[PDB]
C-alpha cells in the first residue's frame, strides 16, 4: 500500500547493552536511527530490505499487526523467522517456512493459507504478547509501539517500548529509549523484511553505524542523547562530553581529502620469470655446492607456486605468500640445493644445526621464501646417492649466502699434520642419507630459496599486476613500482639526472617519482589535512555555529 | 606598509613535512 | 627531530606504514605496527613534555 | 567456542555455591566476576534485563546476585597510607602511627 515520508528525531534510542549506570554521559558506537533521517511510512504486505537494522513503528492493535516477517528471499530453501503476535502471547519459530504466516483466513489466499516446512528445531521462543492494549479512549488517544529489530552476529535483537501519546498521524517528539524485550540467539541470515497486516499505517527506518552520547538520570534511566553524526554542534557535545557548551572556540575534528580514483604504473616487462628453470629443473644442486640462480627483468607470477599441489612446505619470512604477488623486486635470487629432508628446520633463518652453520646459512633479516617438496623420485633411486652434505668446517657460523667446497682438512687438534685417520680428512660425508625408499628422511625435499632484496632502485621483477592510466591534478592512491602512496601527482619540472628514478625532500620522504612508462617527473602533494574547530556562541543563547576550516 | 619605527624595522629584519604538523 | 624520528624504525622491518600493510598479512602486520606506534608515541610524548 | 560477556551466564563450570556474606570484606566470584572488596544491600533501580552496574568511570560498582537476584553495591577495601610520627631516635624511641 501508498508509501509517505516523515522524520523521527527524537526516537531510535535504546539500550545499548544490560548495564546499570547512573548519573553520566556515555559515549558508545553502535547501530542506531539517525536523529534526522526520513522515516518512511505506509498505508496500513510490502517486501522492504533489511540492511543493518530495522525501525519500526506504528499506532495500531494486533487485530491488524500480527507479526513480523526476517529472512532471505522467503522459501522453503533457507530458514525464515517468523514472529506471530496472538491474543494473549507471542510466538516465534525458525524454518524453511514457504509461508506459515496466515493465521487469519479471508479471501487473500493466493500466497496464504498454505502451511510448508521443514525440519525447524530452531529456537521455538514463547512469550507474553509484544502489543499490549490500552483502556479504550482513557489513554493519550493511540499507542505509538516502537521496536527495533537488529541482526549482529548469532543474535536477533528486538528492543521496544510503549509509552501512549497524544493523537497525531506522525511521529512524537519528547524523548523516549527502547528495552531489549527478546534477545534470540539465532544464526539467521536476513536480507528481507516485511509486515502481518493480513490486508491507519507504520514507520519503517534503518539504523546506521552511530556514536552517540547517552544521558542516563539518577535511576539510570537514558533521558537525552546526542548524535554526533548530526552537525558541528552535536560533534562538539560529544567531544567535549557536555549536553552544554560554554562560549568559546573548540577542536573537534580532522578535515581530510580522500583519494577517490586510483594510479598502478609498472615497467612494461613482458617476459616471464624461469621459475620452470629452478623448481622443474631436475638438476638439483647438493646443499654442499648450493646453485644460485639470479632473476631478472621478467614477471614474477608466484600464486603458481604456492596454490601448488606436490609442495610440502612455503614458508615466507618478511613477506605474505599471498602478498608477493604484488610487489616489485630487485635482484631476486633463487637457490637451489638438496638436503636430507629432516633438516628443512636448519635453513630457517635463524635456525642452527649442520645446515645452518656449514652448508647453507640465512641472514637474520632474510626477506624470502624457503620453498621445498617431497620429490623421492629421482633422486632417491635404489642404490644410488647423489648428495653432498658438509660437516667439517673448522670455523663456525660460515656466513648468509656462502658457499664453501674448499675440501680440506678437519685438523681435530690430534696433530697438526697432514693425513686421514685421526685428521678427519674431508670435510663432507660420503655416507649420504639416501635409504632409498625407507627410513625416515631419505632425501626427500628438493629446496629453492627465494631471496627477495627490496631496493628503491629500478624494479626488474614485478608481479602480475595490470596497470592503468595517470589522473594528476586530483588526490590519489598511486603504485609507482611498489611505490604506494596518496597525494595529488603533477609535473615537477624538475632537474632530475638521467640516473635517478625519484626524488626525496628535507624530511627525506618522497617528493616526487619518474613514470615508469612515461619517464616524465611529477610531484606528490599530501592532499589538505586542515583541521576543524567550532565557534559557539553559547548553548545558553543560541545553537548555530560557524565552522572554521 | 607596516607602520614600524626604524629600529623596529631593523629588529624585524634581523631576527630569522606536514606530517600531521600544523602552525597556527 | 619529531619528523625525522618517523624513519626510526623501532625494530619494524620498515619505518614506512605503507611497506608493511602491503607486505605482511593481517596479524603479521599488526606486530611490526605495534612496534612503530610505540616508539612514534614515546617520541611524540617526549616532543610534548619538551 | 567461547565467548565472553557482561550477558548472564549460560554455561557455568561445575561449582559449588556458599552463602552470601555482606558486611565484610570478601573474595567473591558472580557468575565468573571476580574482585575484592565489600557487598552491601543496594538501592539501585537495575532494570528487569541489567546484570552488573558501573560508576562513573570503571569498576562494577554493583552486582545481581545470580540467586536471589538481589542487587547487591561493591565498594573496595579500606586502604590508605600509613605515616609514622617520630622526635629525634637521638631523644625517644617512642612513635606515634597515622592511618
Ligand atoms: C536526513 C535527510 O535526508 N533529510 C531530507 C530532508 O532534509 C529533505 O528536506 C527532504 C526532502 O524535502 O528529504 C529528506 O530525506
Ligand atoms: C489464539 C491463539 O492464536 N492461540 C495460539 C494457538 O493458535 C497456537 O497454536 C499456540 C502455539 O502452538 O499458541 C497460542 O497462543
Ligand atoms: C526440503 C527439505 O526440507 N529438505 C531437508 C533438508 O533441508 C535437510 O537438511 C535434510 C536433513 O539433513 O532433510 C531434508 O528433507
Ligand atoms: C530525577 C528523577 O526523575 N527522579 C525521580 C524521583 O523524582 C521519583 O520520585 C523517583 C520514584 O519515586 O524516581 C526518580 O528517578
Ligand atoms: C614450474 C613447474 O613446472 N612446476 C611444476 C608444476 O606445474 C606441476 O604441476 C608439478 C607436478 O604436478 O611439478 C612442478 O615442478
Ligand atoms: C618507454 C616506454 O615504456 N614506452 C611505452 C611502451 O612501453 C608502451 O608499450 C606504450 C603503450 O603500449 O606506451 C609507451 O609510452
Ligand atoms: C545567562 C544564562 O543563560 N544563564 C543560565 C542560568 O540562568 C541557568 O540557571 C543555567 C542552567 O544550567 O544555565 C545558564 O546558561
Ligand atoms: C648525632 C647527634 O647529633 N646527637 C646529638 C648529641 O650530640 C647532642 O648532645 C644531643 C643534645 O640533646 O642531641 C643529639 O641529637
Ligand atoms: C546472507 O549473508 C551471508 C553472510 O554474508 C551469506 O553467506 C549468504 O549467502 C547471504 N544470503 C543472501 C540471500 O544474501
Amino acid at each position: 500500500l501508498p508509501p509517505a515520508y516523515t522524520n523521527s528525531f527524537t526516537r531510535g534510542v535504546y539500550y545499548p547493552d544490560k548495564v546499570f549506570r547512573s548519573s553520566v554521559l556515555h559515549s558508545t558506537q553502535d547501530l542506531f536511527l539517525p536523529f534526522f533521517s526520513n522515516v518512511t511510512w505506509f498505508h496500513a504486505n510490502p517486501v522492504l530490505p533489511f540492511n543493518d537494522g530495522v525501525y519500526f513503528a506504528s499506532t495500531e492493535k494486533s487485530n491488524i499487526i500480527r507479526g513480523w516477517i526476517f529472512g532471505t528471499t522467503l522459501d522453503s530453501k533457507t530458514q525464515s523467522l517468523l514472529i506471530v503476535n496472538n491474543a494473549t502471547n507471542v510466538v516465534i519459530k525458525v524454518c524453511e517456512f514457504q509461508f506459515y504466516h496466515k493465521n487469519n483466513k479471508s479471501w487473500m489466499e493466493s500466497e496464504f493459507r498454505v502451511y510448508s516446512s521443514a525440519n525447524n528445531c530452531t529456537f521455538e521462543y514463547v512469550s507474553q504478547p509484544f502489543l499490549m492494549d490500552l483502556e479504550g479512549k482513557q489513554g493519550n488517544f493511540k499507542n505509538l509501539r516502537e521496536f527495533v529489530f537488529k541482526n549482529i552476529d548469532g543474535y536477533f535483537k528486538i528492543y521496544s517500548k510503549h509509552t501512549p501519546i497524544n493523537l497525531v498521524r506522525d511521529l512524537p517528539q519528547g524523548f523516549s529509549a527502547l528495552e531489549p524485550l527478546v534477545d534470540l540467539p539465532i544464526g539467521i541470515n536476513i536480507t528481507r523484511f516485511q509486515t502481518l497486516l493480513a490486508l491507519s499505517g507504520y514507520y519503517v527506518g534503518y539504523l546506521q553505524p552511530r556514536t552517540f552520547l547517552l544521558k542516563y538520570n539518577e535511576n539510570g534511566t537514558i533521558t537525552d542523547a546526542v548524535d554526533c553524526a548530526l552537525d558541528p554542534l552535536s560533534e562538539t557535545k560529544c567531544t567535549l562530553k557536555s549536553f552544554t557548551v560554554e562560549k568559546g572556540i573548540y577542536q573537534t575534528s580532522n578535515f581530510r581529502v580522500q583519494p577517490t580514483e586510483s594510479i598502478v604504473r609498472f615497467p612494461n616487462i613482458t617476459n616471464l620469470c624461469p621459475f620452470g628453470e629452478v623448481f622443474n629443473a631436475t638438476r638439483f644442486a647438493s646443499v654442499y655446492a648450493w646453485n644460485r640462480k639470479r632473476i631478472s627483468n621478467c614477471v614474477a607470477d608466484y600464486s603458481v607456486l604456492y596454490n601448488s599441489a606436490s609442495f610440502s612446505t612455503f614458508k615466507c619470512y618478511g613477506v605474505s605468500p599471498t602478498k608477493l604477488n604484488d610487489l616489485c623486486f630487485t635482484n631476486v635470487y633463487a637457490d637451489s640445493f638438496v638436503i636430507r629432508g629432516d633438516e628443512v628446520r636448519q635453513i630457517a633463518p635463524g635456525q642452527t644445526g649442520k645446515i645452518a652453520d656449514y652448508n647453507y646459512k640465512l641472514p637474520d633479516d632474510f626477506t624470502g621464501c624457503v620453498i621445498a617438496w617431497n620429490s623421492n623420485n629421482l633422486d632417491s633411486k635404489v642404490g644410488g646417492n647423489y648428495n653432498y652434505l658438509y660437516r667439517l668446517f673448522r670455523k663456525s657460523n660460515l656466513k648468509p649466502f656462502e658457499r664453501d667446497i674448499s675440501t680440506e682438512i678437519y685438523q681435530a687438534g690430534s696433530t697438526p699434520c697432514n693425513g686421514v685417520k685421526g685428521f678427519n680428512c674431508y670435510f663432507p660425508l660420503q655416507p649420504y642419507g639416501f635409504q632409498p625408499t625407507n627410513g625416515v628422511g631419505y632425501q626427500p625435499y628438493r629446496v629453492v630459496v627465494l631471496s627477495f632484496e627490496l631496493l628503491h632502485a629500478p624494479a626488474t621483477v614485478c608481479g602480475p599486476k595490470k596497470s592503468t592510466n595517470l589522473v594528476k591534478n586530483k588526490c590519489v592512491n598511486f603504485n609507482f613500482n611498489g611505490l604506494t602512496g596518496t597525494g595529488v601527482l603533477t609535473e615537477s619540472n624538475k632537474k632530475f639526472l638521467p640516473f635517478q628514478q625519484f626524488g626525496r625532500d628535507i624530511a627525506d620522504t618522497t617528493d616526487a617519482v619518474r613514470d615508469p612508462q612515461t619517464l616524465e617527473i611529477l610531484d606528490i602533494t599530501p592532499c589538505s589535512f586542515g583541521g576543524v574547530s567550532v565557534i559557539t556562541p553559547g548553548t545558553n543563547t543560541s545553537n548555530q555555529v560557524a565552522v572554521l576550516y | 606598509p607596516s607602520k614600524r619605527s626604524f629600529i623596529e624595522d631593523l629588529l624585524f629584519n634581523k631576527v630569522t613535512k606536514f606530517n600531521g604538523l600544523t602552525v597556527l | 627531530t619529531l619528523v625525522k624520528q618517523l624513519s626510526s624504525n623501532f625494530g619494524a622491518i620498515s619505518s614506512v606504514l605503507n611497506d608493511i600493510l602491503s607486505r605482511l598479512d593481517k596479524p603479521e602486520a599488526e606486530v611490526q605496527i605495534d612496534r612503530l606506534i610505540t616508539g612514534r608515541l614515546q617520541s611524540l610524548q617526549t616532543y610534548v613534555t619538551q
